[PDB]
């Protein structure tokens, strides 16, 4: 008799990434920074969300690239938003019967979905699709997350009469006063 | 007859790269293709061979329509899967990643005997915890009861409760509240609770404060 | 085969292990050809003796200044220039013959006696000193009498006359030489010679020219190399081959079309004339193609006539080709490199893995310079060094290396604006005397030891760091928010305990707040909590003063800010990690200062040091019941402040050292001293006395200025004083005796801050990179590590710091307050700070044990990724903390205190006094 | 060209009159009642109209054989199934039955701490608890281990069958002494998982 006992309850804090199915195409949240909300097809640094509640049954959706809040708008359409408020960046968590995670704005009455259908929330009635979510945990390395964007490229000084190819020559910046 | 290579019949129905479902939902692993003729399919997991041997619990057989039907997806059916049908002139295959996760529809269940009938003497470090367990995203909150007025209970038999410790979005180790140098007014009722989209739950601890020992 | 070499950028796209090409350290093979090269225009002179011809080369510098007439006069010095080689330790000679020296009048003709006797005199003195010759038939002095009648190598008539000069090489200089170079970059012979006329025939025809050259190049050689073959080969047993220079170039953004415009631009300038001599006798595909009609078309007989006539590989990598005579067009639009390692590699795998023999190699300094030539002694390091990489890591079949031009002289086209001689030539003198630069020295040494021997100064040490030792972390700019997270609420709430479990607010009735503890602070516990599991006895952080006291003045405090700074001390008091402050940081935009102060001088107002002493009296008195070792200032700029500023910084200290002396010391029981950068500094030449007293004077200007005061004779240094004197400089403020007698002796221990070694040469290759103040050179040794931020990795250099402060110092107590290093990317230069965390303490260790330094104390360099960047020991990403591969090998040099050896244990130590620590006083 | 009174296509493979489906299992409701010309087919539940939005998940009517079908059925969708195809004249009237049991997304699982640690003598025996959260009372089991070797953290697989009850659940260790001790569980587990706990249990 093999033992394995994994522990349920672990998704109190840290990342996730929100899957939701159609019977066509899969897709994961996704945030960037330019406030763009769309569905990657599988998981991104971008897509890696962190759900933090602050009352019984209220979280709030960041992601941790895009540095971000998932806000909403009287439309229905997501966004991300540097600033927080409380007032519509702010959704009521609810677990359907079926397992499956419907995140809708309490005073919007729109769930948010992947797709462009914002209708009403109303207990047990088919929902609009992509908007089925289930936490999924990150699997990505914390590695990949860091900002490799300290790219160096030489133009200066560049032409065919270089004189010290290798750099041995490195001046140090130092200040000389002048009376 | 034409001796073309195998292709994808319905190509436009072969996006959904991963399946994530409950655990106790049916998947739908369906692939048309062609072939000279068509071909069978076998599917085979992570390289072993699959079939209906390895998982008990219904496995429907749809060949002439070729699609595998997985009913009752458990735990145990993480890892990605293959269209492998192979062909005299052509060998296409498409991988289909299944990912089942297990839910869990209920109010936060705080592990019991956390926090406990700890007892420190004055001027010690007394540190109570409560450990938490719940998929979705609970709410953490430290309580004390006061004696305000009267008794500790309030206008319609409500206990006085202060909010010592909360979970905001800068705010870790909610689960633990440390209580350094207790005096005597360090003693009462500590209630650690949780809650969320389901329901609360409450754990209670009673912490005494010893003078001499 | 071609295109077999493509892959080169791909093996060498990855960075190597910074492990085992760290502290490399090979040994060439036995039977290595080190070999030294010359020529016959560059260093041979006397260009109309004993009835010598004329050369293009000699009509070239007249054009009927800057002329190679007599230009080194070896021509008559026989005896100075074989001294040399004897001097030298080389095993072989690379030198040419003159066309128009042997065969004046015609190459079928009369020989000049004369001219084969200067020739046979240099050989019988090679052959006595041991010194084999590699002897180049052709080094682009072609006889002008081949040049004005048959139009030069533009004519396929001259196969027949070189192969006549060549069988009056081989017949007479035939049974000492056994190594034979046909044509010597045979690229600048016909692309500049004839396509261009930078060269020494000046034409600039056309592309179509330089093409039709370089297909008589090939036939010539290959008419010269089955000459050998078949008369000579059998009664002499020798080789020939063709020198063919070449270069290294990068892809620009690499992609695959980079990559292939990489390789075709190497097919251009390289395979041009291998390819026809090593494969199979035609050109590279590449350029067959796009220039079909220009390019001429080989026969089928002579295809397979030029292949295989070369016995080995001849490489001349070094500043003829690269950066100076490429053509641009040739690059492709792509980024020239000098790499070595790489090219050995290209040439390995594309050309079937042949016999590589570098005939030249090296680089230039400008002409303005004497013995002392650090620069080109270090590009011949790393190019040896590129060698001995390929030989050893790559496989190349390296067979011999040639440093280029023994001596000074004529450098072609650039004159005698260059020199890339091993020995100086003073080309002025009348008797024009070898030398020895700083590079022969090098070279001599490096050919005696035969590559680069592990150094016993450079093995690392088995031995325990002495108990009670500081093992340390830092963070500068520790991350302070006061938010209270803790008992912050104070409102009293009713509680639905059965019926929904919610808070209903009672709004009247609020309670008092709590006395505020250190557990309120939602961000002390977390940076514990890492610290803790760093195993570091010591953290080492430090005091904002534009928080503490945001106006400068001591009217107004701000006490939530010192509460969260004692309250981080005393947690981790708590927890047994000794906190270490420092009172001010330089690195603020601000200057460290409060903005009302930093508006003034910032340091210039003698208030700045006044104002100073209180917030250091004030800090003293709420952090010091915890905090015991204080830093009054962190590791202060010393090349970026001036000297009013550094004269006022040092009373500063003062004063904060004279605050906790004489009113604090006594109830708290703690130290108090100032931390310094320490970065040694070393000379570039190791055997150059100008060299050795530029490197002290840096180090007076760098270390002994604010130090000298302090832990020395309590005045400025006296170089520092002899160097602005006598440069009418009289900035450097004098030291009355009162102030001298205040920062005569403000320190309780040597805090110093350790990160690279600079390299300092006394003369100027160039002004630009000069630094005209110090009359200083700063250059680094390639062959070091470098940090992705070009930092170099010299584990040696803390050994060397810590001994000159001993030395200048006395036999203080030393802290190492700051040790790192930064890794630009995520993972693959972390690797390189656990070998340089490693070495560093090794090195650290050295000093305490070898040299007896009363070490007491290693702090690695910045706490997490997040407060400093790039610097961290942990990685933070995504909002957490990461411990990085560096932690937890630091972690294991703290659980061992040190580098114990395989049996070796040391009994616990209760109160141990070394002198470093607080005792019973 | 006579009237349209046509039957369906498959009698014996259309109606079975029960389908006690477990939650969450896909299934399909089937009404192919062929004729010529083609007549019309309506479903609906409990005497109401049916459509794809007034149920979770999601149903998809099909054209090739007149059916839809739900996927990841809920026990919500208990009631009656009465599909009525009608003709240009005349209609036909079938019903269909669906009880769909109770099955969680998840395997039981029991609140932690539990079981407590076993320090107790004779006089006082040990009152081990183990409660779990399910709608039905799931599988739970104890499975005491039987010390070789000193089984408690191995691997290779450790069957140690012990069975006392199955079915909040709790159990009497009559007569606790140092003759029993070890690492206890409780193995709770029903058709998606089994699962269990275990603490610093250490007993004379
Ligand atoms: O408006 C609005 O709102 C909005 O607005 C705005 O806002 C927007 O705009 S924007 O721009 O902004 O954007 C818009 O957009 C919108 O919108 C939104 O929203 C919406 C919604 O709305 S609401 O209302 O909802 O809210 C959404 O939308 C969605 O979507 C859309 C789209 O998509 O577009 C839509 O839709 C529509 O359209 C579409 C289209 O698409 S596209 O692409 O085009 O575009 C679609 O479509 C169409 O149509 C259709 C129809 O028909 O209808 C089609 O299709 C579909 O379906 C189909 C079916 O077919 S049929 O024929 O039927 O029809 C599919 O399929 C296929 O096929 C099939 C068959 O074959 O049949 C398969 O099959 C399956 O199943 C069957 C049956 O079963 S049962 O149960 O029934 O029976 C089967 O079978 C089985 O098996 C067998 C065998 O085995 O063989 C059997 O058995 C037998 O035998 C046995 C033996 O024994 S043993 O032993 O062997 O076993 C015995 O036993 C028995 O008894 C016997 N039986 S019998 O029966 O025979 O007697 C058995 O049994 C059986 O059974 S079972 O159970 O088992 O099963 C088979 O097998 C199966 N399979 S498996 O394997 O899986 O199972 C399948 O299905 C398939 O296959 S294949 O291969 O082919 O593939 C298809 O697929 C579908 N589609 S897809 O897509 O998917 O493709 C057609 O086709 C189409 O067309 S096309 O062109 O495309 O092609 C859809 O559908 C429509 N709809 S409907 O209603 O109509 O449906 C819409 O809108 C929606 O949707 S829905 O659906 O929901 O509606 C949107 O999105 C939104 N947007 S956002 O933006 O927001 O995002
Ligand atoms: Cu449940
Ligand atoms: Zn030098």
């Amino acid at each position: 008799y093999p033992n394995a006992s994994p522990l349920l309850g672990s998704s109190w804090g840290g990342l996730i990434h929100l899957y939701t199915a159609t019977a066509r195409n899969s897709y994961h949240l996704q945030i960037h920074k330019n406030g763009h909300v769309d569905g990657a097809p599988h998981q991104t640094i971008y897509s890696a969300l962190m759900i933090r509640s602050e009352d019984a049954g209220f979280v709030v959706i960041t992601g941790v690239m895009s540095r971000r809040y998932l806000c909403m708008d009287f439309r229905g359409n997501i966004f991300g938003s540097h600033y927080f408020d409380p007032e519509n960046c702010r959704f009521q968590h609810q677990t359907l019967e079926n397992g499956y995670d419907v995140y809708h704005s309490p005073q919007y009455h729109f769930l948010v979905s992947l797709g462009r259908a914002k209708r009403a929330f109303l207990p047990g009635m088919n929902p609009p699709p992509y908007s089925q979510f289930l936490s999924r945990r990150n699997e990505i390395p914390l590695i990949h997350f860091n900002t490799p964007i300290p790219r160096q490229h030489t133009q200066s000084a560049e032409d065919d009469s270089e004189r010290d190819p290798l750099n041995v020559l490195k001046p140090r910046a130092r200040m000389t006063p002048a009376p | 007859y034409p001796q073309q290579a195998p292709y994808w019949t319905h190509p436009q129905r072969m996006e959904k790269k991963l399946h994530a479902v409950p655990a106790g939902n049916t998947v739908k692993f369906r692939c048309p293709a062609a072939g000279n003729p068509t071909p069978t399919i076998r599917w085979l997991k992570d390289g072993q061979a699959f079939h209906g041997e390895n998982r008990i619990g219904g496995i429907r057989l749809r060949h002439q329509h070729w699609s595998l039907v997985m009913e009752s997806v458990v735990p145990s059916d993480r890892g990605t899967y293959t269209c492998l049908v192979e062909n005299a002139v052509g060998s296409i295959r498409y991988n289909y990643l299944l990912d089942v996760l297990e839910r869990s529809p209920h109010r936060p269940i705080l592990q019991a005997g956390l926090p406990a009938n700890t007892t420190a003497v004055v001027g010690s470090d007394v540190e109570l915890l409560c450990k938490v367990y719940s998929d979705a995203q609970p709410h953490i909150q430290w309580l004390k009861h006061i004696v305000i007025n009267g008794s500790s209970f309030g206008a319609d038999g409500f206990p006085y409760v202060q909010v010592l410790k909360t979970a905001d979005i800068n705010s870790s180790e909610v689960e633990v509240l440390y209580l350094r140098n207790v005096s005597a007014e360090d003693a009462g009722e500590y209630t650690c609770l949780a809650g969320n989209s389901i329901g609360l739950s409450y754990q209670s601890a009673w912490l005494t404060v010893l003078p001499e020992e | 085969e071609p295109g077999d070499g493509a892959q080169t950028w791909a093996r060498f796209s990855r960075p190597p292990a910074p492990e085992a090409a760290g502290l490399f350290q090979g040994t060439f093979p036995d039977g290595f050809l080190w070999a030294v090269g010359s020529a016959a225009y560059q260093t041979e002179g006397g260009w109309q003796q004993h009835g010598k011809g004329a050369s293009i080369w000699d009509t070239f510098t007249h054009h009927p200044p800057a002329t190679g007439d007599v230009a080194s006069d070896s021509y008559n010095n026989v005896f100075r220039d074989t001294e040399a080689l004897r001097e030298l330790g080389v095993t072989h000679y690379r030198f040419s013959i003159s066309w128009a020296r042997v065969l004046p009048n015609g190459s079928a003709g009369v020989p000049n006696r004369e001219g084969l006797r200067y020739y046979r005199r240099l050989l019988e003195r090679l052959r006595e000193l041991g010194v084999q010759p590699v002897v180049t038939l052709y080094h682009w002095d072609l006889p002008q009498r081949l040049q004005d009648a048959y139009g030069g190598w533009a004519n396929r008539a001259l196969a027949d006359h070189f192969r006549d000069y060549a069988e009056l090489c081989f017949r007479h200089f035939g049974g000492q030489v056994k190594y034979w170079i046909t044509i010597d970059n045979p690229y600048v012979v016909a692309w500049h010679g004839y396509a261009t006329g930078r060269l020494a025939p000046g034409i600039r025809g056309s592309p179509r020219l330089g093409y039709l050259v370089a297909h008589n190049l090939l036939l010539a050689h290959a008419k010269v190399w089955h000459l050998y073959n078949t008369s000579f080969r059998p009664t002499q047993g020798g080789q020939v081959s063709i020198a063919l220079s070449s270069h290294w170039i990068n892809p620009r953004r690499m992609t695959d079309h980079s990559i292939k415009e990489c390789q075709k631009s190497l097919d251009f300038v390289l395979g041009w004339f291998a390819k026809p001599v090593f494969i199979d006798g035609d050109y590279p595909e590449s350029m067959k193609n796009n220039l079909s009609s220009i390019l001429p078309d080989f026969t089928e007989s002579e295809k397979k006539f030029i292949k295989g006539t070369a016995d080995f590989f001849a490489l001349c990598f070094g500043p003829t080709l690269s950066f100076q005579l490429l053509d641009p067009h040739m690059k492709f639009r792509q980024l020239e490199s000098p790499n070595l390692r790489q090219l050995l590699s290209w040439i390995d795998l594309e050309f079937n893995h042949p016999q590589i023999f570098i005939v030249e190699n090296g680089w230039f300094v400008s002409g303005t310079t004497k013995r002392d030539d650090a620069k080109y002694m270090y590009y011949l390091k790393k190019f040896i060094m590129e060698t001995l990489k390929a030989i050893k890591l790559d496989g190349v079949d390296v067979i011999g290396y040639t440093a280029w031009s023994l001596m000074d002289g004529f450098e072609w086209h650039r004159g005698y604006s260059i020199r890339r001689g091993l020995f100086y030539v003073d080309f002025l003198s009348q008797d024009k005397m070898l030398l020895p630069k700083s590079s022969a020295l090098f070279y001599q040494k490096l050919i005696e030891k035969n590559g680069f021997p592990p150094l016993p100064e450079n093995q690392p040490l088995e031995g325990t760091f002495p108990c009670d030792f500081a093992w340390g972390v830092v963070d500068n700019y520790i991350q302070v928010d006061t938010t209270l997270s803790q008992f912050t609420d104070l409102n009293v709430y009713l509680w639905d305990v059965h019926h929904s479990k919610r808070l209903i607010k009672v709004d009247g009735v609020v309670t008092k707040k709590r006395k505020s503890y250190c557990v309120d602070f939602a961000a002390i516990q977390p940076q514990i909590a890492l610290l803790q599991e760093m195993h570091v006895t010591h953290f080492r952080f430090s005091l904002d003063w534009a928080l503490i006291l945001p106006l400068g003045n001591q009217s107004q405090v701000n006490h939530t800010i010192l509460q969260y700074y004692r309250c981080m001390a005393s947690e981790l008091v708590r927890v047994n990690i000794t906190p270490v402050v420092a009172l001010w940081q330089p690195m603020a935009p601000n200057q460290g200062l409060p903005r009302l102060l930093a508006r003034q001088g910032a340091w210039e107002n003698p208030y700045t040091a006044l104002a100073f002493a209180e917030y250091a009296r004030l800090c003293f008195q709420e952090l010091g019941h915890h905090v015991k070792l204080w830093i009054t200032m962190n590791e202060p700029y010393t090349r970026n402040m001036t000297y009013s500023a550094g004269h006022n910084l040092l009373k500063a200290h003062a004063l904060a050292w004279h605050v906790y002396n004489e009113k604090f010391r006594h109830a708290q029981n703690g130290k108090i001293s100032i931390a310094l950068q320490a970065d040694w500094i070393e000379p570039a030449c190791p055997f150059s006395q100008k060299d050795k007293e530029v490197a002290e004077r840096v180090l007076e200007f760098d270390i002994g200025w604010l130090a000298e005061p302090i832990f020395g004779s309590g005045d400025y240094p006296w170089v520092m004083r002899d160097w602005l004197n006598q440069r009418n400089n009289f900035l450097l403020p004098y030291f009355t005796e009162d102030e001298k007698k205040l920062i005569q002796g403000t320190f309780d221990f040597l805090a110093l801050s350790h990160y690279t070694t600079i390299l300092v040469d006394s003369e100027k290759e160039d002004p630009i990179k000069y630094n005209d103040y110090l009359e200083v050179q700063e250059m680094t040794d390639i062959t070091w590590l470098n940090s992705p931020s070009q930092v170099a990795v010299v584990p040696w250099g803390l050994r060397k710091v810590l001994n000159w402060l001993k030395f200048k110092y006395g036999d203080l107590p030393m802290y190492i307050i700051s040790n790192g290093i930064d890794d630009g990317l995520h993972a693959e230069d972390d690797q390189l700070r656990v070998y340089y965390m490693q070495n560093y303490i090794n090195e650290a260790l050295k000093a305490h044990i070898l040299d007896g330094i009363n070490l007491c104390g290693y702090f690695a360099y910045s706490f997490n990724d997040r407060t400093a960047p790039r610097f961290g020991l942990y990685r933070y990403a995504a909002d957490q903390f990461e411990p990085k591969a560096s932690m937890k090998h630091y972690r294991k040099i703290i659980d061992s205190n040190g580098f114990p050896g395989p049996e070796t244990l040391e009994r616990f130590c209760p109160e141990e006094f070394t002198v470093c620590t607080e005792c019973s006083f």
